[PDB]
């Protein structure tokens, strides 16, 4: 049978399953599909998250029927980026972020241009290709900013 | 006691290590609101699970009555409710990792603590579904009220409130870290459930906001309009490694003249003429929390 699976973003995806199947196995459908990990994928049906464990069988899921998608919206931290005169500037990012997204998000902050931003982690000059993860910040830290 | 011990440097819940998911959603519901506190007060039962009385004696002791009373929490005890947390959930980083309020509010009041549901919604005339918070859902006004969010995330799934709930929660519509529904929300000062019950009024005590990867906090301590705090439990750090958060509450009372005003002169205004912390709580807010009127005076 067919179910379909609409997105807060407006996307409708239509899904072949069968009446007993997990919420697990919906998920992992859906992670083939849009490249969404089941972890972050949040399944409701008549205002009810659907858990893990049960079955389509288990929530009255039927021939036609719509559910409701919405990703997991993880948070925890914020970094800082000090200037020298002790003044302070935090963003929000991931360890996933380039450094220069992280120059283009202090250019959106405070006025500065990336090609006059230089900014030091662990006495060392980040590079603009590069991560914060290549450079271990994975939670709530400090950089250095100094002005070229 | 009182408001002035809550407000300053070194105030709130101390985040440490990607806690702040953790932190703003205890602070919003313990700071100065009450609708949970049997939580804290509801005796070990025989049905109760495992760590009912360690996790209920943390809570009050060492984190809700020190927070009331001194206006702070260290992180260490808030580490030892995620340790308890990552015992009842293994692996799954609640020692660790950025995670949602919702996974944190289900861990600790489904599998914890056993707190009855907070809302029992029927998809009108079927059987009634329990559950914690509610996930506001529907189509794409360009500046909602929290009010039209709900009745229209009702009417899409033909939804009725069995009764009426003491705390909701209502989660605002986006779709991860990169995609909001909206741009701007107007969190609603008061709900009107009175349509969408099945057999009146709520107000506000609390948003909890995020723009991409940490949560603050907004808080209603009183009914006047400006009766506003905000709270970061990382609003500075000290030292580099072996450093440490300073978390910080404000008053922001221009959150309370921005709510003076409509969504439409709001929607006219650019964010980055939105003054002090307004913005975020006008831009990014991820959940609204309602409650039975204590605050306000009926007139």
């Amino acid at each position: 049978m067919q179910i379909f699976v609409k997105t807060l973003t407006g996307k409708t995806i239509t899904l072949e399953v069968e009446p007993s199947d997990t919420i697990e196995n919906v998920k992992a459908k859906i992670q083939d599909k849009e490249g969404i990990p089941p972890d972050q994928q949040r399944l409701i049906f008549a205002g009810k998250q659907l858990e893990d464990g049960r079955t389509l069988s288990d929530y009255n899921i039927q021939k036609e029927s719509t559910l409701h998608l919405v990703l997991r919206l993880r948070g925890g931290m914020q970094i800082f980026v000090k200037t020298l005169t002790g003044k302070t500037i935090t963003l929000e990012v991931e360890p996933s972020d380039t450094i220069e997204n992280v120059k283009a998000k202090i250019q959106d902050k405070e006025g500065i241009p990336p090609d006059q931003q230089r900014l030091i982690f662990a006495g060392k000059q980040l590079e603009d290709g590069r991560t914060l993860s290549d450079y271990n910040i994975q939670k709530e830290s400090t950089l250095h900013l100094v002005l070229r | 006691m009182g408001l002035e011990v809550m407000v300053g440097k070194k105030k709130g819940i101390q985040g440490h290590y990607n806690s702040s998911y953790l932190d703003s959603t205890l602070f919003c519901l313990f700071s100065f609101s009450s609708v949970l506190d049997t939580v804290l007060l509801r005796p070990r039962s025989k049905t109760d699970v495992e760590y009912y009385k360690e996790t209920q004696e943390l809570l009050r002791t060492e984190i809700v009555n020190p927070l009331r009373i001194h206006g702070y929490v260290c992180a260490t005890k808030i580490m030892k409710l995620r340790r308890i947390l990552e015992k009842v959930e293994a692996a799954s980083g609640f020692t660790s990792e950025q995670k949602d309020p919702e996974e944190f509010l289900n861990i600790l009041f489904h599998h914890i603590l056993r707190v009855d549901p907070l809302l029992r919604l029927r998809s009108a005339g079927q059987k009634v579904q329990d559950c914690y918070f509610y996930q506001i859902f529907m189509d794409k006004v360009m500046v909602p009220t929290s009010q039209q969010l709900l009745e229209w995330s009702f009417i899409n799934s033909d939804l009725k409130f069995a009764e009426a709930p003491s705390c909701l929660i209502i989660q605002m519509p986006r779709f991860g870290k990169d995609f909001k529904m909206f741009n701007k929300i107007f969190p609603s000062l008061e709900l009107d459930i009175t349509d969408l019950l099945d057999d009146q009024q709520m107000e506000l005590f609390a948003v909890l906001c995020i723009e991409t990867s940490h949560y603050v906090a907004f808080v209603k301590y009183g009914s006047a309009d400006s009766a506003w705090l905000f709270f970061d439990s990382m609003a500075d750090r000290d030292g580099g490694q072996n450093g440490f958060n300073i978390p910080q509450v404000s008053r922001c009372p221009e959150v309370g003249e921005y709510l003076k005003m409509t969504p439409e002169e709001l929607h006219a205004l650019d964010p980055k003429n939105i003054q002090g912390y307004a913005r975020r709580l006008l831009c990014d807010a991820y959940m609204c929390m309602y409650q039975s009127p204590t605050m306000s005076l009926y007139k």
